[PDB]
Parts: structure tokens; C-alpha cells; sequence
């Protein structure tokens, strides 16, 4: 999927 | 894409051999001195797809096709890109050589993804 | 871990082929270590149950300046990047070499890239 | 120990 990436 | 410029082997499992490819032709009448740019990332428009995993990003890293051949790694990502166990400084072009190890989702064992690359001096010589 | 066999037919999942450190060294013999390649599940890195594949097919072995070196004891041949090795006879081994047994018919076909990890020779 | 089939005329 495209969402907004999971930033550490 | 007519001739092979390197083969990537993923190591960690989770994606069969693919190779880079670029028509020498084609690359010929690029102007721009980055003759042919590969982007990897999690959306599956990208030219390698690295899968569904959260922390990847949508556009992660490019190797770009240099004026004569050069193999360049540029990181684009949110939560980077390592070269040979090291991370790369974002945004700042690496120049890739042969067996070089291109890793992402480092930080969370189970996402781990690394691949191995390996580059056709034949098509660098015949370009 | 000394190197990772990577399976790019698809009929074997990833494996990594291992060697404590130390008693290699404690050992005096030219070569270290042998790891043997096969369709006899007593060998280290079993090759599956096909029939034209050897018991012992191939080995790996590990030399003593951290080298991994390829020897073809079969009776159908053993492959080096494309090329039919000579039986009997070690071929050194380079990072993403690939091994391929059972040409010559299609289904027997297998391929493996070895993968060399750098971090064992500098233990070496 | 299941003797290993042989290439004969089509052996590599």
C-alpha cells in the first residue's frame, strides 16, 4: 500500500 | 531495456534474481549526464519492488546509469539505505562496484531485506 | 557462518554453511573443513531425491587462508558459471559464483549463488 | 544407497 512511511 | 547493465540477488529471501536492464541505443540519446535511473521502493510503480513492509519507503533508493557506464546509489528514503553494513549519508551518490551489498529496513531484524549486486563490464565497455 | 547458499531454482529454502573459528585453526591439514553436497541425506547440504543427481555430488571446502574452494565428484558433472568443471578437481570459488547439477534435462536442473561471508575470513 | 542413473549417449 501507499501510505505515508513509518518513520523510526 | 535490451541489454543487461547487472543482476541483483536478494539474500534475505524475499525476492528471486532480477536484472537492470537499459538499450544502449536509447541511452545514446539522453541528454542529461544520468543516462537511466532504477528507483526501488514499496510502491509497486517503482521499477523494483521491495514489498509491503511500512518502514520501506514508496520511493526508497535510485541507482542511477552514469554518462560512461558508472553505477551510482542515491538513498531517497525516510529511514535510509546501507552499503556494505554502513548507512549511507541521504541523498549523496555512492559509486557502486562490483558484489557491493545494498541493505534497507536495518532497525527491525524481521524487515530486513539485502541484496547483492552485480554489474555487466561487458555492457559498461559496449557503452 | 562462512557463506550463504542461495537456491535460485526454487527447490531449496536458504542456508548457511558454518565452522568454529578456532578449531579451525587448531587443525593443521591444508583444508579446513569439507562440506559435501548431495542427493544422500547424510550429506551437509542435501540436494533433494533426484535420481541422476550423486549421493556425493559435490564439495566445498574450506582451505586454510579462509578460501572456499568447489570439487565435482559426480557422474553427471557439476556446473561453475555456466561452465562443466572438471571432475576431481578444486575450482576456487569467487563471491556470487553459481553451481548448477543436472543439466542436460530440464526438471533436474538446480542453481545455487554462494554467498561469502567477509566477516569469517577477517575472523581468519 | 540408490546407485545414481547415468548420462550415457546424451552425457554433457
Amino acid at each position: 500500500s501507499l501510505e505515508v512511511t513509518e518513520a523510526d | 531495456g535490451e541489454n543487461i547493465v547487472c543482476r541483483v540477488i536478494c539474500t534475505t529471501g524475499q525476492i528471486p534474481i532480477r536484472d537492470l536492464s537499459a538499450d544502449i541505443s536509447q541511452v545514446l540519446k539522453e541528454k542529461r549526464s544520468i543516462k537511466k535511473v532504477w528507483t526501488f521502493g514499496r510502491n509497486p510503480a517503482c521499477d523494483y519492488h521491495l514489498g509491503n513492509i511500512s518502514r520501506l519507503s514508496n520511493k526508497h533508493f535510485q541507482i542511477l546509469l552514469g554518462e560512461d557506464g558508472n553505477l551510482l546509489l542515491n538513498d531517497i528514503s525516510t529511514n535510509g539505505t546501507w552499503l556494505n553494513g554502513q548507512k549511507v549519508e541521504k541523498n549523496s551518490n555512492q559509486l557502486l562496484s562490483q558484489g557491493d551489498e545494498i541493505t534497507v529496513g536495518v532497525g527491525v531484524e524481521s524487515d530486513i531485506l539485502s541484496l547483492v549486486i552485480f554489474i555487466n563490464d561487458k555492457f559498461k565497455q559496449c557503452l
